[PDB]
């Protein structure tokens, strides 16, 4: 998922 | 080789705190994001946490939200995760897995850690009793004999099992252990043989407990 | 959270033979799936990403297809080293899920096992408790009923089993079920026996305390 690990 | 090497697995009491890390060695640990994965006995794998670049990009599974928290320290190319608040539910293998990136989104765990054990039980560590499941003179399987031993009221897990210090390996079977009411662990290993060498060939079960640095030796006699 | 559902839990087939694995998802993950292969005793590898991406060092016998909420992972023709159980883990979203995993077994022909029956050592029973430990020994397929029976009372609630991993060289199974009594118990009643029923069958091991 998107690398920062903040929900997309 | 990529390596992942965790440590800082052991017992704990429900409510207790463990710290897990993980060394990486193999290539740059800075240019990789990571995951804790962990596995109950006998189950599947659960992603656990999730870290980015650095301790501000961090992701939880919601069961361990608010106890567990993922950091890591370059300089030591080292990955942690601080347990608060445990439960006898969170006893599993704990992995540490490095992450795929493409695009800006991780794709995937490329390599793993051998894991390491993290027990939540109010269980004190104590060794084994190993009794032996003796094998019976009289002959009522077809001139076959089963023997082995039991290896009962040890903790926590794991125990190691071998025969003869090795030398017997043919029809070894050495079972799960099972976890049982008292929170006590307790398995038996068990071996077929020619029951006419039962007169002549001595048989010496090799039990190995680590958590407790005890080794049982039991010789196993036909009744 | 995106559920994951791995139907059928158990693929029973023989080496050479093609095997096709599902995961399901409950939402749309488009292609983003990943696949690991896991063996008794050992940490898990991953297989397949992208849902159609071969991992480093994999063989092609391993292909990865679909997108959406429908994915399959095909082995070509099975090797011996590839019976092991597999799972999905979808890549979409936050928090990460896994399905419950697949495991593929070798199938081989029935075999009955050969079952004994082990009384409580004297050692033990110095202690005040008992164990009584009955082996299946060696057989297929793994789904057996294990009952205990004292003075041919039919216990229930005192037992627990183990099962072993599937024998490399033959593909069978063993089983241990142990009942567990305190000494006073145990020296209230003279026969135990343990019964086993596979199919049409039930085949029962027994001793008496005395003898």
């Amino acid at each position: 998922q998107p690398a920062d690990g903040n929900p997309d | 080789q990529v390596q992942l090497v965790e440590s800082g697995g052991g017992l704990v009491k429900p409510g207790g705190s463990l710290r897990l890390s993980c060394a990486a060695s193999g290539f740059t640990f800075s240019d990789y994001y990571m995951s804790w994965i962990r596995q109950a006995p006998g189950k599947g794998l659960e992603w656990v946490s999730y870290i980015g670049s650095s301790n501000t990009y961090t992701s939880y599974a919601a069961s361990v939200k608010g106890r567990f928290t993922i950091s890591r320290d370059n300089a030591k190319n080292s990955l942690y995760l601080q347990m608060n608040s445990l439960r006898a539910e969170d006893t599993a293998v704990y992995y540490c897995a490095r992450e795929i990136e493409r695009s800006g989104w991780v794709r995937g765990n490329d390599y793993w850690g051998r894991g390491t054990l993290v027990t939540v039980s109010s269980a004190s560590t104590k060794g084994p009793s190993v009794f032996p499941l003796a094998p019976s003179s009289k002959s009522t399987s077809g001139g076959t004999a089963a023997l082995g031993c039991l290896v009962k009221d040890y903790f926590p897990e794991p125990v190691t099992v071998s025969w003869n210090s090795g030398a017997l390996t043919s029809g070894v079977h050495t079972f799960p252990a099972v976890l049982q009411s008292s929170g006590l662990y307790s398995l038996s290993s068990v071996v077929t043989v020619p029951s006419s060498s039962l007169g002549t060939q001595t048989y010496i079960c090799n039990v190995n407990h680590k958590p407790s640095n005890t080794k049982v030796d039991k010789k196993v006699e036909p009744k | 959270e995106i559920v994951l559902t791995q139907s059928p839990a158990t693929l029973s087939l023989s080496p050479g033979e093609r095997a096709t694995l599902s995961c399901r998802a409950s939402q749309n993950v488009s292609t983003y799936l990943a696949w690991y292969q896991q063996k008794p005793g050992q940490a898990p590898r991953l297989l397949m990403y992208d849902a159609s991406k071969r991992a480093t060092g994999i063989p092609a016998r391993f292909s990865g297809s679909g997108s959406g909420t429908e994915f399959t992972l095909t082995i070509s023709s099975l090797e011996p080293e590839d019976f092991a159980v597999y799972y999905c883990q979808q890549r979409r979203n936050w928090p990460l899920t896994f399905g419950g995993g697949t495991k593929v077994e070798i199938k081989r022909t029935v075999a009955a096992p050969s079952v004994f029956i082990f009384p409580p050592s004297d050692e033990q029973l110095k202690s005040g408790t008992a164990s009584v430990v009955c082996l299946l020994n060696n057989f297929y397929p793994r789904e057996a009923k294990v009952q205990w029976k004292v003075d041919n009372a039919l216990q229930s609630g005192n037992s627990q089993e183990s099962v072993t991993e599937q024998d490399s060289k033959d593909s069978t199974y063993s089983l241990s079920s142990t009942l567990t009594l305190s000494k006073a118990d145990y020296e209230k009643h003279k026969v135990y026996a343990c019964e086993v029923t596979q199919g049409t069958t039930s085949v029962t091991k027994s001793f008496n305390r005395g003898e």
